[PDB]
C-alpha cells in the first residue's frame, strides 16, 4: 500500500 | 498577539516549480538556475514500481524523452544525471527568477513551509514537521510528487524536503534535495511501514512557553522535576526524550518567561496526566508539538 | 491523503506589499496598478480628514530598495488611498470583496512592507479574525485567490483586549462595531461556524476518520434547535446546498451528518480525535475541503 505520487 | 500555524510567503518558491514529464507519468520538478529537480520515479513505467532499476532506465532515456513545461514555455532539456533518489534535468535557461538558495538536510522534530502542487502550479502552502519517525504528516495527492518543503529565514530559502510517496497510514516520505530519503525508506511501492510515531517534546515545550508568551498560565503548577524523571514519564507517554541539548536551546523562552525549564517540564507531566479538563491552551485543545523553540520567538513578542 | 490548514499561495500578494511611513508611524500598504491603500491611522479623537493636510512628499513609500512618488492621496472610509507615479508592475488580476462570517481567507502577515509570514484565517461571527500579529502588522491584507483571480477582502487595523484582531475591507469598512481610534471597544460573544465544522467532518471522512457516523437523521429545524443552545451559528437550506457535493461524495447526506453533528455537541468527543483535533474544527469552508481535497491548483 506504498505510493509514488507522481501522476499517471 | 495571537499564535497561529504559520507558513513562509510561498512566492520565491511558486516562481522555481515546473512541471516535468516522462512517458506517460507526470510530476513536479524545482527550477534553479539551469537544473531541473525532481524525484527519479518520473522515470519509472506503471508497470515496474515494485523494482525499478533506475540506472538501466535512465541509460534508456534521451533528453528529448523529458517535457519540462515553465507555464506555456517548454524548457529544452540537456543533459541528466541521477543523484540518489533525485533526477537532475540540465536545461539550457537559467531560471530568471530563481532566489537566493541552499539545500538543507534537517533533523526530526523541525519544522517545514509546503508548496503542495500539481501539474506545476500551486494549490496551497502549509505547515509541516519531520516527525521522529521521518515521516511528515502532509496533505498530499496524486501528482504531489516534487513538491518541496522549506523555510525562508532572512533573504534565503532553504530548501529541506522533495516530496516522493504517502505510506500506507496516510504520512508521507521524501527526500532533501540531493535525494537522500529522510528515514528507512525507499523509491519503491514494495511494502514500507512507519515506525511507531513520537511526540516532539521540546516543540511542546516551546509552545506551551508561547502559551505564557500570550498570557496563559493556568497550565503552570509550583512544581520542578529532575531531567532525568521528566523522561522516565515522558516516555510512557510516548513523548520523544528530552536532552540537555533541548534544555539549552529553550534558554531563551525560558529568561523571556522566567519560567526555568524543568519547571516547564514539571507543568507538562501534569498535563499528561490530567489533560486540560475543558480547557483550551493557545486555541489547541491537546499539546501541539510542531511548533520549534526557533519558531515561536519567531512568531511572538 | 491528509488534511492541514492550508493557504493559499501568496506570491501575487508579495510582489504588492509596500512600507508606508508618515512621520514616526511605519506600516504596511498594498501597491496595486498606481495606488496603494493602507490604514488611515498612518497619518496618525483623531481627525484624519483635518490630519491629511500634509504634502504628497510626506508620505514615504517604499518597494524593497526603491522610493515611491506620491503624486496624490484620498482617503475612502478607514483606508487611505496613496495616488503614485508608476504602476506596480507586478499587479495580479485582483478585485476588492467583502466577505462574510464564515468565510475563510489567507493572511499574508507582513512587518515594513516586507512578507513575513501566512496563515489561514476564517472571519468569526463577531466579525473579529483570530490572527497573529505584532506591532507593525497593520496593513497586512487577507486574500482569497478565486480561479486565476486575487480577491481581496481584508485590511488588518488593531489588536483588541482579548488578543483577537479587527480591521477593514479593502474600501475601508471595518468588519464587526469597530473604530480605528483608542476607546474601549471588546470582541462580542462568539459562535462557532456550522457550516464549517460540517465541512471539516466532511474532510474527515475522506480521509477514513469516521467514528463519529451514526444510524440517526434530523431534520434542518431539529438540528438548528438544538444547536443555538449551544451557540452554534444557525443552519439555513443555503448551507445543506453548499454541502451538496460532500454529501454525495460520502454518502453522509448533511442532515445525516448533521446528527453526526448534534450527537458529538451533546455528548463530546469521548476522548476521541477527528482528523488530529479534539476540538470540533470551524475554520474550513465547504470550499476549503473540496480545493484541498481535489488538489486545486492556482496559475
Ligand atoms: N498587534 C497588532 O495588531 C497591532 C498593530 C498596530 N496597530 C500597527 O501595526
Amino acid at each position: 500500500g506504498v505510493t509514488f505520487q507522481s501522476a499517471v | 498577539s495571537g499564535f497561529r500555524k504559520m507558513a513562509f510567503p510561498s512566492g520565491k518558491v511558486e516562481g522555481c516549480m515546473v512541471q516535468v514529464t516522462c512517458g506517460t507519468t507526470t510530476l513536479n520538478g524545482l527550477w534553479l538556475d539551469d537544473v531541473v529537480y525532481c524525484p527519479r520515479a518520473v522515470i519509472c513505467t506503471s508497470e515496474d514500481m515494485l523494482n525499478p532499476n533506475y540506472e538501466d532506465l535512465l541509460i534508456r532515456k534521451s533528453n528529448h524523452n523529458f517535457l519540462v513545461q515553465a507555464g506555456n514555455v517548454q524548457l529544452r532539456v540537456i543533459g541528466h544525471s541521477m543523484q540518489n533518489c533525485v533526477l537532475k534535468l540540465k536545461v539550457d535557461t537559467a531560471n530568471p527568477k530563481t532566489p537566493k538558495y541552499k539545500f538543507v538536510r534537517i533533523q526530526p522534530g523541525q519544522t517545514f513551509s509546503v508548496l503542495a502542487c500539481y501539474n506545476g502550479s500551486p494549490s496551497g502552502v502549509y505547515q509541516c514537521a519531520m516527525r521522529p519517525n521521518f515521516t511528515i504528516k502532509g496533505s498530499f495527492l496524486n501528482g504531489s510528487a516534487g513538491s518541496v518543503g522549506f523555510n525562508i529565514d532572512y533573504d534565503c530559502v532553504s530548501f529541506c524536503y522533495m516530496h516522493h510517496m504517502e505510506l500506507p497510514t496516510g504520512v508521507h516520505a521524501g527526500t532533501d534535495l540531493e535525494g537522500n530519503f529522510y528515514g528507512p525508506f525507499v523509491d519503491r511501492q514494495t511494502a514500507q511501514a512507519a515506525g511507531t510515531d513520537t511526540t516532539i517534546t521540546v516543540n511542546v515545550l516551546a509552545w506551551l512557553y508561547a502559551a505564557v508568551i500570550n498570557g496563559d498560565r493556568w497550565f503552570l503548577n509550583r512544581f520542578t522535576t529532575t531531567l532525568n524523571d521528566f523522561n522516565l514519564v515522558a516516555m510512557k507517554y510516548n513523548y520523544e526524550p528530552l536532552t540537555q541539548d533541548h534544555v539549552d536551546i529553550l534558554g531563551p523562552l525560558s529568561a523571556q518567561t522566567g519560567i526555568a525549564v524543568l519547571d516547564m517540564c514539571a507543568s507538562l507531566k501534569e498535563l499528561l496526566q490530567n489533560g486540560m479538563n475543558g480547557r483550551t491552551i493557545l486555541g489547541s485543545a491537546l499539546l501541539e508539538d510542531e511548533f520549534t523553540p526557533f519558531d515561536v520567538v519567531r512568531q511572538c513578542s
